[PDB]
């Protein structure tokens, strides 16, 4: 594969020392978690967690306590930096319903008082299309008086509308394919249209750090499922060869199909897929390219078509392109676009189209409104305004701080910045000293990141002007200073 | 092993199959049917004027002005998108709102919201059971529960429908296994896996007996309220009602808000001990966004309707009786369910031998009914998928909007043009 | 003054160990162990070497 423009990525390894304190830190806490549910056994502290009903004691009991150790002792400690109600809508600035807990977060209580006006890096409107008010709100509430709320059946069933087929049409027209389908959920997307693609015997290539709906489709469908590392095209490349040329593994048949799963950008490493190379290679081994593009369908293109658009690629060399439309567009749903056969084919088979409810008409209007704003049809230059406000934000805020002295993981034209924290008590701390600035991030561990490397993701938006990013900066530089964060040995 | 040269002679003489397989063009599930404007009473399908007998809006919700106006209203304060999962930020005042009502509702502790009826009862199956483990599932589940079904990777054991015996059989043989491996039994874990009111044959679980026999054999109970959540039950409340069992004897309670309450999305309801681990282990609750703002409001203002107004469950089931009772004696159809499904199905008395043959002669009876100003519409399944395919049916959805005389004209009509067909 | 550099010393300290995360007893406990490891230690150094 050619790459036009460089491709810039850095994954700065963790220092040893920082690496050896959080293993220290995690095993000094599981040994209190071990403490905490010796303690629970004879009942020496009283027990907050709910238990089962004293009518169902002689069952089995429906958790073996192992496998909630960590939610109990690891994540319950931290628990006031998710699930933060918000009573606003999720733009540029947010406002979050203050809650505290007396019993160590195992319970809340809500205070009268609303944090208002923080700085919001945790939702996804990359191109500021979550808004309560505009052309996009005014078009849905049309369609919701029209319409109504919801639809009461499947689209094989009375349950496909004329708003579905515009959609539909909207989406093959915006990407460039023959033809899309698009489904009530994205999650629902993958898991029920790749059972549909491939089956026993078939072969499922899947990246290391695909999303939990891959991974859940691939399952779901019966084919055989190998692992690549993480944008390895060596690896991917030895797979291919070895599937293609040892067959299936019991009896050494050649394989039905082999079907490589990856994403556009990859939220938790903010990396961008080494599509070129993956095009290359799925044509040199005939495989069929399933290419998951959520996080980069607006994120992502001079006029925002994804990641094939970021490299000039020809949107007709991948076989399957999954999107979704929460991400960008600002409203829930998902999509598959290619080949008119294919679309047909899903039609007729997907599990979503025919036994799951359709997309509500209003969310599939402001999702109209919001493409053809973006595809420059809404008359005015806003939608052009946000593609190129979204990649300077992404290269300022990135920018300053790798400057600042950080580990950033990911493609430097990523809107999604995962910044790395490494210990497990810095995870509560970064988010509850930002929450206390008045800026919200979102901290992940163990349920979507690896041991080690546990991180603040920042999403960026084109919502965000430069005295809202200048702000969050300072208060991150403060904070790192406080919580020791600057990690980095290259730059500061 | 192999030289290089034989290794890429393999490479370049592999020909992978389609990635779609050539899709025939008399495909009845090929031809979606267009609806113009909303797909509510007297609604426009292919371009001509129809009554709905088709969508399942039993309580008549979706165009009900005071859902549009706090869907509205909603809509105004939040836009349409959450822009995230409900761990981050994607928690709105109307999810948990939403929760406490409907946990409010069903008298049990906690509900969770997942954005999408199939997932949400896909994704509490497997978040329970594990490997190992045994789940006691009626043949006659819907295809959301057997997806939930091989999402986990624990022992299946399908049992007739609505058979206690068949139930009751399985589960002493289950219990000779146990006496044969103690150690193993002691951390197996079992589930009965049944469907308050089933879509794909109308009828009613033996809910008494089900709690009998999990207490007898130490099995909990999941129970799927798709259908019978917002219809019966004096109240509404689900077949739990209707039996007069108490919730507490139910495990959870899973049920999608697209039907009765017309809005997109589902709940699972039950204690907290139960339900507080969905929200780390439902991989459609943890790794989805959450529910629009909008569709939270609209599922509220139908739950306040329904509350407000308990005879619209009356009317519901009377409206049902009806029809069942008008539909009974179709020279070539049988009626397959119960007279409280509000969503019942048309079977053919006689099948010729051929599946497709079956379909083909009900579409020309939902054609023919089309052209009569009746919307109905033929039960679609994926027949490759499906554990146990149920037969080719014409499904009959009832509805508060129907007028009696439109539910007598619907039958009469649906009479006729059946005899014409199958004659 | 140089007592709130001290405290910044001990939140550091609080972080690396994890015991931030946790509850004012179970810090109480850990530093009782620490301190009872730090005197057997100083113990076993001062009467050999
Ligand atoms: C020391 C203990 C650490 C605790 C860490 C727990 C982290 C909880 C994360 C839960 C939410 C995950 C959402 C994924 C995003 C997604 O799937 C989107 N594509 C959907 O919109």
């Amino acid at each position: 594969g050619l790459y036009k423009r460089p491709f810039n990525e850095a994954f700065e390894e963790t220092p040893m020392l920082v690496a050896v304190l959080t293993y220290v830190g995690y095993g000094v806490l599981t040994l209190f978690g071990y403490l905490r549910d010796f303690l629970r056994y004879w009942r020496i502290e009283k027990c907050h967690h709910a238990t089962e009903r004293e009518e169902q004691k002689d069952f089995v009991s429906l958790y073996q306590d192992f496998e909630n150790f960590y939610t109990r002792n690891l994540y319950m400690r931290i628990r006031d930096n998710w699930n933060r109600p918000i009573c606003s809508v999720p733009g540029a600035r947010v406002d979050i319903m203050e809650r505290q807990s007396h019993d160590y977060n195992w319970s809340f209580k809500y205070t009268g008082n609303i944090i208002k006006g923080v700085i919001n890096m945790g939702s996804y409107n990359y191109l500021g299309f979550a808004r309560n008010t505009g052309s996009c709100q005014e078009a849905a509430a049309k369609v919701l008086e029209e319409y109504g709320a919801g639809v009461c059946s499947t689209r094989q069933e009375i349950g496909n509308l004329d708003k579905h087929e515009e959609l539909e049409e909207l989406v093959a027209r915006f990407l460039g394919v023959e033809a899309a389908m698009a489904y009530g959920m994205g999650f629902a997307t993958n898991s029920m249209n790749i059972p549909a693609l491939v089956g026993k015997g078939c072969l499922i290539l899947s990246d290391e750090l695909n999303h939990a709906s891959l991974v859940l489709g691939a399952r779901l469908s019966g084919a055989t499922i190998r692992i690549f590392k993480h944008n390895n095209m060596q690896s991917l490349e030895k797979l291919l060869k070895d599937a293609i040329v040892y067959g299936q593994p019991r009896t050494r048949r050649p394989w039905k199909k082999i079907l490589i799963l990856v994403e556009g950008i990859y939220s938790m490493e903010g990396s961008i897929v080494r599509l070129p190379e993956v095009i290359a290679l799925k044509k040199k081994y005939k495989a069929y390219l399933y290419l998951d593009e959520a996080h980069s369908i607006g994120a992502l293109g001079p006029t925002g078509r994804g990641v094939v658009e970021y490299f000039g690629l020809d949107p007709e060399d991948v076989d399957v392109m999954m999107g979704t439309f929460t991400k960008s567009f600002g409203a829930s749903g998902g999509y598959i676009g290619g080949k008119k056969e294919l679309i047909d084919y899903l039609r007729t088979h997907s599990h979503s189209a025919v036994y799951a409810t359709s997309l509500s008409p209003p969310v599939v209007e402001q999702i109209i409104t919001s493409m053809k704003c973006i595809m420059g049809q809404d008359g005015t230059s806003l939608g052009k305004e946000c593609v190129q406000q979204l990649a300077e934000n992404t290269r300022y805020f990135r920018r300053r701080l790798k400057e600042m002295g950080f580990i950033i993981y990911g493609n430097e034209d990523s809107p999604v910045v995962p910044l790395m924290l490494y210990m497990p008590a810095k995870i509560g701390a970064f988010g509850r000293e930002m929450l206390k600035r008045n800026i919200g991030v979102v901290v992940v561990g163990f349920p979507a990141t690896p041991i080690i490397e546990s991180r603040a993701r920042f999403c960026l938006s084109a919502a965000h002007t430069k005295e809202i990013l200048d702000t969050a900066l300072k208060e991150i530089d403060e904070v790192g200073d406080l919580l020791q964060l600057k990690y980095s040995r290259h730059r500061l | 092993d192999l030289t290089v040269k034989e290794k890429e002679e393999l490479i370049e003489e592999w020909q992978p199959e389609p990635l779609v397989p050539p899709v025939p063009k008399d495909h009845p599930a090929l031809n979606y049917n267009i609806v113009s404007g909303p797909p509510s009473h007297k609604t426009v399908v292919n371009g001509k004027e129809c009554i709905n007998f088709a969508s399942f809006n039993f309580l008549g919700l979706l165009d009900n002005p005071r859902v549009k106006a706090a869907a509205l209203a909603s809509l105004k304060k939040y836009g349409v998108g959450t822009c995230g999962p409900r761990g981050f930020y994607g928690t709105f005042d109307v999810h948990l709102d939403l929760e406490d009502r409907l946990a409010k509702f069903m008298k049990t502790e906690e509900a969770i919201i997942y954005s999408y009826g199939f997932a949400t009862i896909a994704s509490a199956i497997p978040a329970y059971s594990k490997r190992g483990d045994i789940v006691f599932v009626d043949r006659a589940a819907c295809f959301a529960i057997q997806k939930g079904l091989q999402a986990s990777r624990s022992d299946i054991k399908l049992f007739k429908h609505n058979d206690m015996a068949d139930l009751e059989r399985l589960l002493k043989e289950q219990e000779i296994e146990d006496q044969k491996n103690p150690r193993k039994a002691r951390v197996t874990r079992r589930f009965i896996v049944v469907e308050g009111l089933y879509m794909n044959t109308g009828t009613i679980c033996p809910l008494p007996e089900l709690v009998k026999l999990k207490y007898k054999y130490k099995a909990r109970i999941f129970l799927e309220e798709s259908l019978s959540f917002g219809v019966l039950g004096e109240h509404g409340r689900g077949v739990t009602e209707h039996y007069g069992i108490n919730i507490d004897d139910i495990d959870l309670i899973s049920a999608n808000m697209e039907n009765a309450l017309a809005s997109i999305g589902g709940f699972c309801c039950g204690r907290s001990f139960v339900i507080d681990h969905q929200r780390l282990s439902g991989q459609g609750y943890c790794f989805s966004a959450s529910l629009p703002p909008l569709l939270a409001a609209a599922a509220i203002e139908a739950l306040n309707i329904m509350e407000e107004n308990p005879g619209i469950f009356a009317v519901l089931k009377e409206k049902c009786g009806q029809i069942h009772k008008a539909l009974q004696g179709i020279s070539g159809l049988k009626v397959v369910g119960e007279s409280l499904s509000p969503a019942f199905h048309l079977q053919l008395e006689e099948s010729t031998g051929s599946r497709e043959q079956d379909v083909r002669l009900l579409q020309e009876i939902v054609d023919q009914c089309m052209n009569r100003s009746i919307a109905l519409t033929q039960a679609r399944y994926l027949e490759k998928e499906e554990k146990c395919l149920p037969p080719p049916s014409i499904r009959v959805v009832v509805t508060v909007e129907q007028t009696e005389e439109e539910l007598e004209r619907a039958a009469s009509t649906i009479k006729e043009v059946a005899q014409a067909v199958l004659l | 003054r140089a007592w709130k550099q001290m405290s910044w010393f001990y939140y550091q300290y609080l972080l690396v160990t994890a015991l931030y995360m946790l509850e004012p007893w179970e810090r109480t406990v850990f530093n009782s162990m620490l301190v009872s490891i730090v005197g057997m230690a100083l113990y076993t150094g001062y009467v050999f070497m």
